[PDB]
């Protein structure tokens, strides 16, 4: 997400802003809010005079998410099998706003690493499977020769 | 060796480059799951594989439905991604800044029975001393509570001593309250409540009422129902990346990720700030107490085509008024779009009933212009420029006279005495007329005794509209 | 001195590593001379390794979702 630009220099230095843009306002001092409450997963061990403040705007939300270390820690149900009562504790490390989508938090659970894992090898088994017309000519072959399938399915 | 047999047979990624060991896990799954039913053709294939991923997709999604929606999780999403509404509406280019502060909430009353005065407890660190009592540090302009207030006295205690600090540092701690505030244990009944006034006159709201009553309660309000975060998400309007991920919400809508409405009340004060650098403007649904673009989703009710309300009660107007009235900043919701709006933003300080003197009818609505709460916050301002102006100072070569002049010439920018001036002349210059008597304190001579009386406009609140016909004119 | 239009690749691209970081560097020239690289792909860019057979595939969303 880099734009290739030259060198600047005492010419003139054009630079396609695919983007469009904004702009910005000032004041006094401004109107500072101070906004309190339970931002991570526990409760801290430091008494409240020494913890310190962290001033948050649009360009460093990113960076204050990351040195929270937001690690949430808890156990939740298993549905990945026939049992309902059955748990499953998970371990989740959130250093963007991208973590919370469930494409880092599967990402984060290796029960779940392993069958995005599972789709990845179905979409990619889904292109040359209709394109060639020979594969269920050797599933028959497969069909036949059952010995050494099983064989191969355990490497 | 007959799977490299059907790799070398596969002209796309036969002679080992690249792609063949993530081609090979694709072929080797496949047949595991294939004797649940033999078939022999590509293009049932092609669907088979297709039925082996809503299958799969059943497996992921029921349990990502359980890694999401937990107590732990939700709450800690809803206080964070929450505070990305907050970044992300306020303009701080124009001159907005926005502290965060990690306590809980059982840590914060432990910390007020930590001092034995307010004045030198931690949270009168971060919100006065390091600053507004600061030389040259910016001031706090309110507090936002991320926080659930039950009527118990553990959190009648804590607002007592909330409004003593905001009585200290000039600045109005915003938070809400529960679902339990109202004595209702589950949210969406509150339209079926017939009277609300009579719930507040109960004898387990004795430390509501007396709160209520209290001088430094003019700096506490309590805000709005909830209010909706996060789209739950879907394959065709919101996709993942590499995934196609049906978020299953069931009956239950504490699964959606509610926020809390004190990041959105303060939402307005930030966004009347940048615009005007004051802020009165709070209770506009046309002029500055609207909350636009809230998340909706679309679901299917029982036949028809809803949407999902964004916040969780539809307050009526009668309701608004009655929560006006007993002091609530709630959040009415424009029924069918994705907009709200406030109306009314009066803190919990009841309007004190002084007696039939003329003093005492006048005094009465003297008394009533403190409780309101956007008259608040155009002279706390006038104690956080007023505090700093008047820090530089210190030191100088000044008198009675000139002291009246550098705070006359000042503050007369602010004044519009005007009758009806533009509607930006009002917003600019937010007082109408401001009295400043200075005397001095005798025994120990250059101390000054300063009376600085502001008024402010008056803004548009009810009618009558009396209808009926004359038939002639 | 007279500027650069376009620039003409007289080449045949396949999907690899080899022909991607290029790309990659003449995306980054073409963004510095106000000019885009036009070039072509070859049959194997697509996967059929004889390229009369372009209009048999069914469905090439499918293809370039390909690892």
């Amino acid at each position: 997400s880099k734009e290739g630009s030259v060198a600047p220099k005492e010419r003139i230095n054009i630079k396609y802003i695919p983007a469009t843009g904004d702009a910005q306002a000032e004041v006094e001092l401004p109107l500072k809010t101070l906004v309190v409450g339970d931002f991570k997963g526990h409760a801290e061990q430091t008494p409240l005079e020494e913890r310190a403040t962290v001033t948050v705007d649009k360009n460093n939300f990113e960076a204050v998410m990351r040195e929270s270390e937001l690690k949430i820690t808890a156990t939740v149900k298993n549905k990945l099998t026939d049992d309902e009562n059955a748990e499953l504790p998970v371990e989740l490390n959130f250093k963007s706003l991208a973590d919370f989508a469930p494409d880092a938090v599967a990402s984060q659970v290796p029960e779940l690493k392993k069958l995005i894992e599972l789709r990845e090898a179905l979409v990619a088994l889904k292109g040359p499977l209709g394109n060639i017309p020979a594969f269920r000519e050797r599933l028959q072959s497969l069909l036949n020769s059952e010995e050494s399938r099983e064989k191969l399915l355990a490497e | 060796g007959s799977l490299l047999d059907e790799i070398m047979a596969q002209t796309r990624c036969a002679p080992s480059e690249e792609g063949y060991d993530i081609a090979k896990k694709g072929v080797a799954a496949f047949i595991e799951n294939l004797m649940g039913s033999q078939h022999s053709a590509e293009p049932v294939n092609k669907s088979l594989v297709d039925q082996m991923l809503v299958e799969l997709d059943k497996k992921i999604s029921a349990q990502m439905d359980e890694i999401l929606h937990n107590s732990q999780f939700q709450a800690m999403e809803s206080a964070w991604r929450g505070l990305k509404l907050f970044v992300d509406r306020t303009d701080f280019r124009e001159n907005n800044k926005v502290e965060i502060l990690h306590v809980t909430k059982d840590e914060l009353l432990e910390d007020f029975e930590f001092a034995p005065e307010t004045a030198q407890s931690g949270l009168y660190k971060h919100v006065y001393s390091a600053g507004y009592g600061q030389f040259g540090g910016e001031p706090v302009g309110a507090i936002i509570g991320n926080y659930a207030f039950t009527p118990s006295t553990p959190d009648m205690k804590l607002l007592q001593y909330m409004g003593a600090l905001g009585a200290m540092a000039h600045a109005p701690f915003i938070s809400s309250v529960g679902p339990e505030f109202f004595g209702i244990d589950s949210f969406e009944e509150l339209p079926n409540i017939k009277d609300l006034k009579s719930t507040f006159e109960s004898p387990k709201y004795t430390k509501w009422r007396s709160l209520r009553e209290s001088e430094d309660a003019r700096y506490l309000g309590l805000t709005a129902p909830r209010f909706l975060l996060r789209v739950p998400y879907d394959p065709i309007e919101n996709p993942v990346k590499s995934f196609n991920y049906a978020e299953n919400v069931s009956a239950s809508h504490e699964h959606y990720l509610w926020g809390n409405t004190a990041f959105a009340f303060a939402t307005r004060l930030t966004d009347s700030f940048a615009k005007y650098r004051w802020c009165p403007n709070i209770i506009g649904p046309q002029s500055g107490g609207a909350v636009e673009d809230l998340p909706v989703h679309v679901f299917e009710s029982m036949g028809a085509l809803q949407s999902k309300i964004p916040t969780e009660v539809l307050i009526t107007d009668r309701k608004e008024f009655e929560l006006a009235e007993e002091g609530f900043i709630a959040l009415t919701m424009r029924k069918g779009s994705d907009n709200a709006a406030f109306f009314s933003a009066n803190s919990i300080q009841k309007p004190k009933v002084f007696p039939n003197t003329k003093e005492g009818k006048e005094a009465e609505t003297n008394y009533k212009l403190g409780t309101q709460l956007p008259y608040m916050m155009i002279i706390n301002r006038l104690a956080h420029y007023v505090k700093v102006l008047q820090r530089e100072q210190i030191g100088a070569w000044k008198e009675r006279q000139d002291l009246e002049r550098e705070l006359n010439s000042w503050i007369k920018q602010y004044v519009a005495d005007q009758e009806n001036p533009p509607a930006d002349v009002r917003s600019r210059r937010p007082l109408r007329a401001a009295r400043i008597e200075v005397m001095d304190v005798e025994g120990n001579p250059g101390w000054y005794q300063v009376s600085l009386s502001v008024r402010p406009h008056f803004k548009y609140m009810g009618a009558n509209f009396e209808l009926s016909l004359v038939g002639r004119l």
